[PDB]
RNA sequence: UGUAACGGGGCUAAACCAUGCACCGAAGCUGCGGCAGCGACGCUUAUGCGUUGUUGGGUAGGGGAGCGUUCUGUAAGCCUGCGAAGGUGUGCUGUGAGGCAUGCUGGAGGUAUCAGAAGUGCGAAUGCUGACAUAAGUAACGAUAAAGCGGGUGAAAAGCCC
RNA sequence: CCCGGCGAGGGGAGUGAAAAAGAACCUGAAACCGUGUACGUACAAGCAGUGGGAGCACGCUUAGGCGUGUGACUGCGUACC
């Protein structure tokens, strides 16, 4: 082989998500996190 | 990795500006009104396309109920005759004929007139 | 011939020179010139000074005929505007701008 | 293809004689709305001004049925402090004539400039006269 | 006082519209000069109609 | 950033947007959010995968032909116009040339050749191996990579 | 001269030479594509209505191309709740010239 | 505040009630053309190919799959001063982010494919910096102690010298 | 060398491969300000578009019509977060 043809199996890399990127994305606008509260803070969330 | 994001910018930009060619005032030059003129336009598109399909059978109907009237029959009383005939010719065809051959629409009406009676 | 000539970083406003500029668009050159020698602004004096210029460029540098010449087209457009600050009442200032301007005429035969 | 248009260039158009006696307003108004927009011709299209020119002689003959002779008010407002005008009917057919006709065919007709075309179409005429004879208008009767 | 929203080019080119200088219509010749000058005023060497009133 | 701590201007009463400090990463001239650090992106491979990896890319070599044997690579003199030559003869341009003992006469004449690369047996590595147009290595290298990895 | 048969579900009124440009038919370039689905024929005055796929007459009709169609665009937006999507379209046809009016 | 309690014209029916038949009427449904998902079914499972039924409005959110930008490996290879990046058009192309070709400006860099790392994608934050708009050739020209003429200088004089 | 105030600024000539590389100097975007040409616009009312669309304007051309720009007239239509 050369060294560009090695690839990884399916599956392997998910390359993440990537929240407040618009419309698009799904995720966005808020992020997953919804609208306000204590767990839409920045740091914000209860302890354990 | 530090990536600049100003040839990018531009060229979504320009995406935009060429789309929104030809509308009035800043509509045409700022990128904003621009982007909200161009969304806009593509609602009233689709909204357009479903009026258009309505719009133009309301335009045959009018213009056969008015080639059937001059020929001595109602519009309503046309359609009838020509469906207890069964003819399946469409109304666009029929507005077609209404307006260019007055010969096949009298003969059309001749059909009908027979048919309902 | 196009025989342009023009004056940059004239230290007037754009459009106060170009009210006058819209006056001599499409002469001949003599009517123009007395136009504006009998005219009551400052930037007749600017535009006359480009229009001697330019007709003089025309009759020295390409050959001759000052009496067949037509001012084609002039245009003045806005040139590099300088700053100063206005001090204004209760301790705000004002940036305003000392405005300048690009002069051009362009005179021909045809 | 595409559908029929009419130029307004290619245009024909015929000249009509209209006599009101003893019909009635609204629905004689009716039928001058009808011819006046086009919709007895089959070459229609509802951009083109396409109905004929109308001609309309004995125009304070017209009669209203009920009692709406002496009932039946032409308000308008002259755009001012709070001075709002009326008529009755038969007022009208005294003062202004023509102008119950006028105002009852404008009220049926689409509002833009193509409305204002095809209500400068209408040529109402109280006496009996018209000076439309080098014109040529046939009659249609309603 | 203050403006509401600002206005067009099409709504600042009708007001300059309005601003449009005229010229004079045409210059007197002088009859002794030649000179031309304003009507009604002296030229700019001093003629005027023929008299020279400043020398 | 080398900045004060003092807001520019009242927090309220100032028609401006509210301001904390001169150094907020929203400012020109201050800056970034969230600063990258000085960090080791090394990662683990385990000792199993790393051999079985060198096993499967040792037999893909075989599988595709470019992994040839000689039995002694000798060159008397350190001129690199030898090796070249050498090389020439068996028309090799651009090789891996893996020895069991790193001899020094080898390692001298193939520094200033970009396409050859003279390594040690213990010094396998996979992408030098995966890189190279050809892989060629000492008989002795053959055992003693037999010896090492199983 | 004109002849109004049904092709793709819709009517066409044709006449002999001229090409008309409808849906999408599984036919190669080269060929000929029949309609027996005329509802009217029309020729001087001597007309032909009937009770549908009238009788005898028939359209004889050879493919030119297939194309798509300029791209529409289309554009879904609600105001204000955070959504738009954008989707385009390009349509299939066929272009015949119609070169045959039977009885 | 202007008729102002059919939407208006107007209607003695173009109103109300009863029977009845036509007709219009939506993005509903049917027809024709295309895309994608799911469930089964078999072709020999390049876990694809086909036949079939069914589904596809979507916020918070959950899941799947992609496009593009900078840098690294492939790459001391490829394109390129008979013209690269960037700028600006035009024309084809994809379901979309986008891509491809090419006119003109430019005048020396860019980089396939497949992988890898991310300061990776802006319309809003009374966001920050810079440029420029609008009001606008608008207000104002900073004490209501006051200027007028002649001669000079200069291309030009109400303001400078006498 | 010429206009110009023995100015600024410009037009020529010249250097340079290039001067729309001229000291405000490689490339030179957008907002903003213009000049010219084509069309529309001085009895018509509104998130300024869109669906239909006449006429004109250049281009061609299987002489049928297409293409681009303007788009009178018209149904629908009360911006983005």
């Amino acid at each position: 082989m050369r060294l560009n043809t090695l690839s990884p199996a399916e599956g392997s890399k998910k390359a993440g998500k990537r929240l407040g990127r618009g419309i698009g994305s799904g995720l966005g606008k808020t992020g997953g996190r919804g609208h306000k509260g204590q767990k839409s803070r920045s740091g914000g969330g209860v302890r354990r | 990795a530090r990536v600049k994001r100003g040839v990018i910018a531009r060229a979504r930009h320009k995406k935009i500006l060429k789309q929104a060619k030809g509308y009035y005032g800043a509509r045409s030059r700022v990128y904003r009104v621009a982007f909200q003129a161009v969304i806009k336009a593509g609602q009233y598109a689709y909204r357009d396309r479903r009026q258009r399909k309505r719009q133009f059978r309301q335009l045959w109907i009018a213009r056969i109920n008015a080639a059937a009237r001059q020929n001595g029959i109602s519009y309503s009383k046309f359609i009838n005759g020509l469906k207890k005939a069964s003819v399946e010719i469409d109304r666009k065809i029929l507005a077609d004929i209404a307006v260019f051959d007055k010969v096949a629409f009298t003969a059309l009406v001749e059909k009908a007139k027979a048919a309902l009676a | 011939m196009e025989t342009i000539a023009k004056h940059r970083h004239a230290r007037s406003s754009a459009q106060k020179v170009r009210l006058v500029a819209d006056l001599i668009r499409g002469k001949k050159v003599s009517q123009a010139l007395d136009i504006l020698t009998y005219t009551n602004k400052k930037a007749a004096v600017l535009v006359k000074k480009v229009l001697e210029s330019a007709i003089a460029n025309a009759e020295h540098n390409d050959g001759a005929d000052i009496d067949d010449l037509k001012v084609t087209k002039i245009f003045v457009d806005e040139g590099p505007s300088m700053k100063r600050i206005m001090p204004r009442a209760k301790g705000r200032a004002d940036r305003i701008l000392k405005r300048t301007s690009h002069i051009t005429v362009v005179v021909s035969d045809r | 293809m595409k559908t029929f248009t009419a130029k307004p260039e290619t245009v024909k158009r015929d000249w009509y004689v209209v006599d009101a006696t003893g019909k009635t307003l609204g629905r004689l108004a009716t039928e001058l709305a009808r011819r006046l927009r086009g919709k007895h011709k089959a070459e229609y299209t509802p951009h083109v001004d396409t109905g004929d020119y109308i001609i309309v002689l004995n125009a304070d003959k017209v009669a209203v049925t009920g009692n709406k002779r002496t009932d039946k008010v032409y308000y308008h407002h002259t755009g001012h402090i709070g001075g709002i005008k009326q008529a009755t009917f038969e007022e009208m057919i005294a003062r202004r004539p023509e102008r119950v006709i006028e105002i009852a065919v404008k009220g049926m007709l689409p509002k833009g400039p193509l409305g204002r075309a095809m209500f400068r179409k209408l040529k109402v005429y109280a006496g009996n006269e018209h000076n439309h004879a080098a014109q040529q208008p046939q009659v249609l009767d309603i | 006082a203050v403006q509401q929203n600002k206005p067009t080019r099409s709504k600042r080119g009708m007001r300059r519209s309005h601003d449009a200088l005229t010229a004079v219509t045409s210059l007197s010749v002088d009859k002794t000069s030649g000179e031309k000058h304003l009507r009604h005023h002296i030229t700019a060497d001093g003629y005027y109609r023929g008299r020279k009133v400043i020398a | 950033v080398t900045g004060s701590g003092k807001k520019p201007w009242r927090q309220k009463g100032t028609g401006r947007a509210r301001s904390g400090s001169i150094k907020s990463p929203i400012w020109r001239s201050g800056g970034v959010t969230f600063a990258a650090r000085p960090q080791d992106h090394s990662q683990k491979v385990n000792k199993k995968m790393y051999r079985g990896a060198l096993k499967s890319i040792l037999s893909e070599l075989v599988r595709q032909d470019r992994l040839i044997v000689v039995e002694k690579f000798s060159v008397e003199a350190p001129k690199t116009k030898l090796l070249a030559q050498k090389l020439k003869d068996m028309a090799l341009e651009d090789v891996l040339i893996i020895t069991g003992e790193l001899d020094e006469n080898l390692f001298l004449a193939a520094r200033n050749l970009h396409k050859v690369d003279v390594r040690d047996a213990t010094g396998i590595d996979p992408v030098s191996l995966i890189a190279f147009d050809k892989v060629v290595m000492t008989a002795d290298a053959v055992k003693q990579v037999e010896e090492m990895l199983a | 001269m004109y002849a109004v048969f049904q092709s793709g579900g819709k009517q066409h009124r044709v006449s002999e030479g001229q090409t008309v440009r409808l849906e999408k038919l599984d036919i190669a370039t080269g060929e000929t594509v029949e309609f027996a689905e005329v509802l009217m024929i029309a020729n001087g005055e001597e007309v032909k209505i009937g009770v549908p796929f009238v009788d005898g007459g028939v359209i004889k009709a050879e493919v030119v191309a297939h194309g798509r169609g300029e791209k529409v665009k289309i554009v879904k937006f609600r105001r204000r709740k955070h959504y738009r999507k954008q989707q385009g379209h390009r349509q299939w046809f066929t272009d015949v010239k119609i070169t045959g009016i039977s009885a």
